[PDB]
RNA sequence: AUUCAUAAUAACUUUUCGAAUCGCAUGGCCUUGUGCUGGCGAUGGUUCAUUCAAAUUUCUGCCCUAUCAACUUUCGAUGGUAGGAUAGUGGCCUACCAUGGUUUCAACGGGUAACGGGGAAUAAGGGUUCGAUUCCGGAGAGGGAGCCUGAGAAACGGCUACCA
RNA sequence: GAAACUGCGAAUGGCUCAUUAAAUCAGUUAUCGUUUAUUUGAUAGUUUACAUGGUAUAACUGUGGUAAUUCUAGA
């Protein structure tokens, strides 16, 4: 190609969006934004294929141009705006606030939250560095740069960002015993507690995570997101609480509730 | 060859068909921008001065300034040049153009009246064509009317009357770069924004400095305790 | 704005501003014919709407409101029993002012009143108070929909409580006064429509009380609110009026003419009549017309005579006479009013009658109309006749208005002579009023004012003013005016040898009196001091044009050969008219003197006649160039040369750019005819801005004549005409100030443009050689630094000085000028000016001096001036021991220029990184200089101190 | 892990940027002036970070051919030093230097009706064959050569030569 | 609101497999070896002003050339 691509085939789209393979030939290409293309949910999919509020792309555009959707407290009018992990989506006219959190299956789940919970979000500290004029700043996972961070904040820590003012309220250090959320790999969407962090200089660090059921799994550090201390998450969790459950029991409880 | 003579003071212009070769030959060997005496052209042009500006040949190709030849040549023309209008940005096209040396094979030659002779041409000197449009920017209006700074351009706008059937009205241009309260408000808002930003940054820097000093003091106290 | 969205685009979705939505919004629920939920009911209106709103709105506040009240609204009796708690909750949630939930709450509040209307009365006051707070709160946060919801709810409550509210509408109005009197126009407008529905539903008896109360209130925005309220009440449909409009108009009328009601009430009635008359067609208005006319007949009385008169002016002016069916009835009313007041009101009434009345009625009544004006308006007939002329001058003439004016002149002759002078003074300029001028005057003045003219004392401007207004009347005199004028003429010249501005105007006025040789001799005796005045020129022009040539006049012209040349001075004046009269004047003197008029004079006169427009812009330029070519081609005498050159400088005073182009091209090729004259003209123009030109003109004793001529009206159309009438009235009230002021307006223009120096500078630039020869006169400006002057009163503009410096550099031999060394030293001063452009100009003039050493380094000095090459030149040119460095022998001559140049560069505001580096460089080259040369730079820095 | 981030000193620059832009609305102060101040947005702009991308790059992995055994190096082949150019590393190119680099563990050369892969068929398993062809990646627009524009092209439903 | 200037796009998409045998490509690395329109977040009191020019032109008015083209000359 002689330049950046602008089209996305449905088969090539991220699997977790759950798009019909025969509905059309192309899928919404997320525009540039806070989150990466493969780890983002465009607003069109959320409003049409998840909430079912709109029946087609044009109706989604009509909703957006009416300025009823807010992302992180800001109005967005792009159909393919890349909303992502820990993103707050507010619909005032319908009066709901949603937090984009993966389910156990590995898919963004429609999780409704209260207003007081919608007032803040969490961000994994991807980078800390001194800017121009000797002003420290922190870059989070969603591309937010916050100046004058607390000196104790380091990489791999989590910062509680208030949406209205965009300032850090609290933070969590990355240490053993902390509650973590998996954001990648086939363990995507699971929740557990840190046990040990294995370090390899010049390589990818590995973290051992133990679930509430005592099952243990190892994951690369890049896919780990600290969300609080054990038993005290700073955000409301989706149904299932990030516990992976086998297939036989899946049959079992589906029958039981049925 | 045909002569397209333009009197720019009046804005007028007209064509003269030529048959005798004496005037045509005194036109020979000249160059675009050079001046020739009208009397050599004919008695009707006695006392006139003609500046050569260009022309077209028997095949229609135009004359181009800067190329000093009596014959056509294929020149690679680009943006912002005569004889070529680029269709696409950065487009360059090589086109055959006639040289700037006057010759027998010029179908029409364009001339500009530098100076008027004793006799008046019927179609050029005796007629005038008004300017199509008047000044638009405020300073151009002031310059055209010689207004003072205190005088407002708003009252001196040229207005043209238009009749549609029995209905009639007037139309006037929109002046640009006019001093209006909106521009003042925008300037003031911009200044206030920048000042407020600077103050906010100073406050944040001061608070960070206090936090750093407190942390520094307590860690020094702990080091003292360890000793 | 003014071209509102009348033509809609093809776009399905378009942006609309809040003001746009508000302007389009209108409060009238009944016109909306859409199916309503509450129309179909099983239990109650409230329940029917309550369930529906649960389906559509999902707001948190409404959801909380629903849960609290859900159990208690299942049945109509349950609503009645629990009415108190339901209303409290509705009021509580509305107060939160949550726009997401307002719409269901406001609708339910209206439906709540629908279920239990008579019981809602105990809730009424709180409900209205809640809406007022909400609408006031709605102003803070923009939402047009919120206003639409609130006012419709208010309208709904009025509809359901129509019976009870009507009985005490004054109480309901009392609640809405803050809304009706609110600063915002739209909030008052919306409230007025809602209250209008109640008014149209009122019984006549109840209405009479309400109208009395509001008129009592009338005695901020309340006047506008009532204006909107009543006009909405009458208007029902386009070009149609509501049936009840008859009673409302009658009830509003009876109160307005009632003595107790304030005058503002009648004015309020007037503004209503303009609105409904404009809105409604002829047919809908016929029934409204008869009720007033009958009421005006029935209630006519001395006390209300003015009030009836004022409303009658309202009817005649409203849409002119088109809306009036029968003008004959009005004429009967006018006659009855006259038989049974304020003069100004009638003057306004009759004048509008003249313009607006149908032709047939006016023919029947024009004679009685004017006789009435003589009956009572004779004191102010002049103000009337002027206003009538301004409205429709042609109609007044057709109906013999001039004859009645003659009768007025012969009736009220002695008391208002000065007013007559004002009136006839004003009407001279208008050509359409030529017939008014043709009116003959009563002879008795022409004897009386003549008698004073024969024996008049003139020792002060106050005495002079007395002749002036009598002179203005005396022009129409037919009793051999010339014999009387002449003695006064020699008196005024003798008593005032040096005329002021006012005296000159009178002389023209006195000359203007003359009608078909001695008087010609008199003006020739003293005209040098009066040529500039425009009126004096016009009077002189009328005189000489009247006289017929003969050999005797040739002798008179011979005695004063310098007459023609002296008049040429006028062509430099800034006024187009004054030049034109001088041209016309000059031509006829040539006829009287018999000397052939040159064709150049005729051509220049044509140029003046051409209008100054873009369409004629080019045409003007060719004419000026053509005559200039003719002037150069044809040799002429001094008079023609003095004529044409002065006329050219007159064209420079014109404020039309095309004119300047022609003269700027013509003048350089024709100045050789008289080089001394052109320099004098150029020199004068340069000094005009410095010269202070002030028009000092007589101020008459101030007259304290002013009063409220007419009432104030809100509608723009009536107010503007009222302002026009009052302006005439004020003008006549102060005749001394009005007569004196009109003279100033028509005197002409004497103030040259401040830019005139710039035009002369362009002429000087085009001809440097003339300036070089006459450097003596222009030298002082340079040494004065182009400052008048230790405080500076005025100074030349930067552009003017720049053109000045160009001329100096263009001189062929600057070295041989009158003061070369002093000029050279001052050119040193400019060379170091902070503005580099000034420095380059000074350097060019310095290089105009021929010095071999400087020429050797001419390029390096120029490079130092250039900002781009400044840095490299310093390093190459000024480095000690450099190859291109200045030789020691030539160091003495060049160095002062180099030092002063660097001084100007050192004065740049060192403000940007490039500019700051420039200041560092200029100081860093100092060590390269020898210590004596370092010292002089420090001296240059300290010279200003 | 760094000459990292950042900061400081001294100068330098055909040297930049630091809003002469636009929509809607008319609030607040008063010394009442078209005085001062002020709201919601659009479009631009330096640098940093993020995102969409691009470029190069580390290791391993390709069918037949030894009756192809030595290849590359004069005209860069291996490497060093310095420069030029590049967005940048780098024989990518230049100048001076050394004589290096691959190879029976198959270099080099030749054939290929060779775009590669995810896949398809068959088979009990091992295997054999197919894969231009709905997705990913690369190359092309009759064949070579060279370019303007633009963030991005050696573009071809852009331009210029030559060949047919 | 035609036309034109200005800004953006046209380097995406669609088609074909000619060349290509450590080349492409698959998996897996690196940029402390570099560019990056755009999105998103930060970020600039240090720079006649009640606001500067044609150092300027299109569209447009008008005069024309060529057999011919999404050709264009003068004013
Ligand atoms: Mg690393
Ligand atoms: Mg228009
Ligand atoms: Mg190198
Ligand atoms: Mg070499
Ligand atoms: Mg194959
Ligand atoms: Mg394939
Ligand atoms: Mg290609
Ligand atoms: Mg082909
Ligand atoms: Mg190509
Ligand atoms: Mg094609
Ligand atoms: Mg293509
Ligand atoms: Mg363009
Ligand atoms: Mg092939
Ligand atoms: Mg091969
Ligand atoms: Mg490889
Ligand atoms: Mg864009
Ligand atoms: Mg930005
Ligand atoms: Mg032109």
């Amino acid at each position: 190609a002689r330049g950046p691509k602008k089209h996305l085939k449905r088969l090539a789209a991220p699997h977790h969006w759950l798009l019909d393979k025969l509905s059309g030939c192309y899928a919404p290409r997320p525009s540039a934004g806070p989150h990466k293309l493969r780890e983002s949910l465009p607003l069109i999919v959320f409003l049409r294929n998840r909430l079912k509020y709109a029946l087609n792309g044009r109706e989604v555009k009509a909703i957006l141009m009416q300025r009823h959707v807010k992302v992180d407290g800001k109005v967005r009018t792009d159909t393919t705006y890349p909303a992502g992990f820990m993103d707050v989506i507010t619909l005032d006219a319908t009066n709901e606030n949603f937090r984009l959190v993966y389910d156990v299956k590995g898919r963004f789940a429609v999780h409704r939250i209260t207003d007081e919970e919608a007032s803040y979000k969490l961000g994994k500290v991807k980078k800390v560095q001194l800017g121009k004029k000797g002003v420290p700043y922190v870059v989070t996972h969603d591309g937010r740069t916050i100046r004058y961070p607390d000196p104790n904040i380091k990489v791999n820590d989590t910062v509680k960002i208030d949406l209205a003012s965009g300032k850090i309220t609290d933070f969590i250090k990355f240490d053993a015993g902390k509650l973590v959320y998996v954001t990648g790999g086939r363990n995507l969407g699971r929740i557990g507690t840190i046990v040990h962090k294995e370090r390899h200089d010049g390589g990818f660090d590995l973290v051992h995570i133990k679930d509430s059921l005592d099952n243990t799994f190892v994951t690369r550090l890049n896919n780990v997101f600290v969300i609080g201390e054990q038993g005290k998450p700073y955000i409301s969790l989706p149904k299932g609480k990030g516990i992976k459950l086998s297939i036989a029991e899946e049959r079992d409880r589906r029958r039981a509730q049925q | 060859m045909k002569l397209n003579i333009s009197y720019p003071v009046n804005g007028s212009q007209k064509t003269f068909e030529i048959d005798d070769e004496h005037r045509i030959r005194v036109f020979f060997d000249k160059r675009i921008g050079q001046e020739v005496d009208g009397e050599a052209v004919g008695d009707e042009f006695k006392g006139y001065v003609f500046k050569i500006s260009g022309g077209n040949d028997k095949q229609g190709f135009p004359m181009k300034q800067g190329v000093l030849l009596p014959t056509r040549i294929k020149l690679l023309l680009t943006k912002n040049v005569s004889c070529y209008r680029p269709r696409r940005d950065g487009e360059r096209k090589r086109k055959s153009v006639r040289g700037a040396i006057v010759g027998p094979d010029l179908a029409v030659l364009a001339l500009v009246i530098v100076k008027k002779g004793e006799q008046e041409l019927e179609g050029l000197t005796d007629t005038t064509v008004p300017k199509r449009l008047g000044p638009k920017r405020a300073n151009n209006i002031r310059k055209f009317f010689g207004l003072s700074k205190e005088d407002d351009v708003r009252d001196f706008v040229i207005r043209r009357e238009v009749t549609k059937g029995e209905k009639t009205y007037t139309k006037a241009p929109k002046i640009q770069r006019l001093v209006t309260p909106q521009r003042l408000q925008r300037k003031r808002h911009q200044r206030a924004l920048k000042v407020r930003n600077a103050q906010a940054q100073r406050e944040a820097a001061a608070e960070y400095a206090q936090l750093l000093a407190k942390r520094l003091s307590e860690r020094k106290a702990e080091k003292a305790e360890i000793r | 704005a003014k071209q509102r969205q009348t033509t809609k685009s093809s776009k399905r979705y378009r942006y609309s501003s809040f003001k746009a939505r508000i302007d389009d919004l209108k409060i009238e629920p009944a016109r909306n014919l859409e199916k309503r939920v509450h129309d179909y009911v099983e239990s109650s209106h409230f329940l029917a709407s309550f369930d529906q709103w649960k389906e559509i709105n999902l707001s948190a506040k409404f959801t909380e409101f629903a849960a609290e009240i859900e159990h208690d609204v299942q049945t109509l009796p349950q609503i009645l029993y629990h009415d108190k708690k339901i209303f409290n909750s509705l009021v509580s949630f509305i107060n939160f002012h949550d726009e997401f939930s307002l719409q269901p709450l406001l609708d339910l509040l209206a439906q709540f009143c629908h279920d239990l209307g008579p019981d809602f009365l105990k809730f009424y006051e709180e409900a209205i108070k809640t809406l007022i707070n909400l609408l006031d709160a709605a102003i803070e946060f923009e939402s047009s929909n919120v206003f639409e919801w609130g006012f419709n709810c208010l309208a709904y409550i009025f509809k359901y409580l129509s019976k009870f509210l009507v009985k005490k509408l004054v109480l309901t109005c009392d609640l809405l006064i803050p809304l009706l009197s609110h600063s915002k126009e739209y909030l008052s407008r919306f409230s007025a429509e809602a209250l209008s529905f109640l008014v149209r539903k009122c019984p006549v008896s109840n209405l009479r009380e309400f109208v009395r109360s509001v008129f009592e209130k009338l005695e901020t925005n309340l006047y506008e609110g009532l204006l909107i309220l009543f006009t909405e009440s009458m208007t029902s449909t386009q070009e149609t009026l509501h049936s009840k409009a008859k009673a409302i108009m009658s009830v509003l009328l009876h109160e307005a003419l009632t003595k107790s009601s304030p005058e503002r009430s009648v004015s309020l009635l007037s503004d209503i009549w303009m609105n409904i008359s404009k809105y409604a067609s002829i047919e809908s208005l016929l029934p409204v017309y008869e009720v007033m006319y009958q009421d005006f007949n029935d209630s006519l009385d001395a006390t209300n005579i003015d009030r009836i008169l004022k409303v009658l002016t309202t009817i005649v002016f409203s849409e002119s006479g088109r809306k009036i069916p029968d003008w004959n009835k009005i004429t009967i009313l006018i006659e009855r009013i006259m038989s049974q007041l304020s003069q100004d009101k009638v003057a306004f009434l009759f004048a509008l009658f003249i313009r607006n009345s149908d032709v047939k009625t006016l023919t029947l009544f024009h004679q009685k109309l004017f006789n009435y004006a003589l009956t009572n308006i004779s004191d102010c007939f002049l103000e009337f006749f002027q206003f009538a002329l301004r409205l429709s001058y042609e109609r007044v003439f057709s109906f013999n208005g001039l004859k009645f004016l003659q009768l007025f002149l012969k009736k009220n002759w002695q008391s208002q002579g000065k007013k007559i002078a004002l009136f006839f003074l004003e009407v001279d300029d208008k050509p359409e009023l030529q017939k008014v001028r043709e009116v003959n005057f009563p002879e008795e003045f022409i004897l009386s004012i003549r008698d004073f003219f024969v024996t008049a004392e003139i020792n002060d401007s106050n005495d002079l003013f007395e002749i002036y207004w009598r002179a203005i009347i005396f022009k129409y005199s037919k009793l051999q005016n010339t014999e009387i004028i002449i003695p006064l003429l020699e008196r005024i010249f003798s008593t005032f040898a040096s005329p002021d501005n006012f005296t000159k105007d009178m002389v023209g006025t006195l000359l203007k009196i003359y009608r078909k040789n001695n008087l010609l001799k008199t003006i020739l005796d003293n005209y040098e001091n009066y040529k500039e005045s425009l009126n004096f020129l016009r009077g002189w022009n009328k005189l000489v044009s009247n006289l017929h040539p003969s050999e005797s006049l040739k002798g008179l012209m011979s005695h004063y050969p310098s007459l023609l040349l002296s008049l040429t001075d006028n062509f430099m004046l800034p006024d187009g008219k004054i030049r034109y009269e001088t041209l016309e004047l000059m031509k006829t003197l040539m006829i009287l003197q018999g000397m052939q008029v040159p064709d150049l004079l005729s051509s220049c006169m044509v140029i003046e006649e051409i209008p100054l427009t873009l369409q004629n812009a080019r045409d003007l330029t060719i004419r000026i160039k053509n005559v200039g070519a003719e002037f150069g081609k044809t040799k002429t005498d001094k008079l023609v040369s003095s004529f044409f050159l002065k006329y050219l400088f007159g064209l420079l005073t014109v404020r039309f750019s095309p004119v300047w182009t022609g003269v700027f091209d013509t003048l350089p090729n024709v100045y050789t005819k008289d080089e001394a004259l052109v320099w004098k003209l150029v020199l004068s123009f340069i000094k005009l801005p410095d010269e202070n030109q002030n028009l000092d003109y007589y101020q008459p004793l101030l007259e304290d004549g002013a009063n409220k001529v007419l009432w104030d009206s809100s509608v723009v159309r009536l107010r503007d005409t009222i302002d026009t009438f009052s302006h005439i009235w004020s003008k006549y009230s102060t005749q001394n100030t009005s007569i004196i002021s009109t003279t100033i307006e028509r005197r002409g223009n004497t103030t040259y443009p401040i830019l005139i120096r710039n035009q002369a500078l362009k002429v000087m630039l085009s001809i440097p050689q003339v300036a070089e020869n006459h450097f003596v006169d222009i030298a002082p400006f340079v040494y004065n630094d182009f400052k008048t002057y230790r405080v500076i009163t005025g100074s030349w503009t930067e552009v003017d000085r720049n053109v000045f410096l160009k001329t100096l550099s263009k001189f062929k031999n600057i070295k041989n000028v009158y003061s070369a060394t002093e000029l050279h030293d001052h050119l040193m001063v400019l060379l170091g000016s902070r503005n580099t452009d000034v420095q380059k100009l000074a350097l060019d003039a310095l290089l105009a001096y021929k010095n071999p050493t400087l020429n050797k380094y001419r390029d390096n000095l120029k490079n130092l001036l250039d900002d781009t090459l400044f840095k490299d030149e310093i390093t190459t040119f000024l480095t000690e021991n450099g190859s291109q460095s200045i030789k020691a022998e030539d160091e003495k001559v060049v160095m002062p220029y180099v030092l002063r140049i660097f001084f100007g560069r050192a004065q740049v505001p060192p403000t940007s990184g490039q500019k700051r580096s420039r200041k560092i460089a200029v100081i860093s080259v100092l060590p390269n200089f020898k210590k004596p040369y370092i010292n002089d730079f420090l001296s240059l820095a300290s010279e200003r101190l």
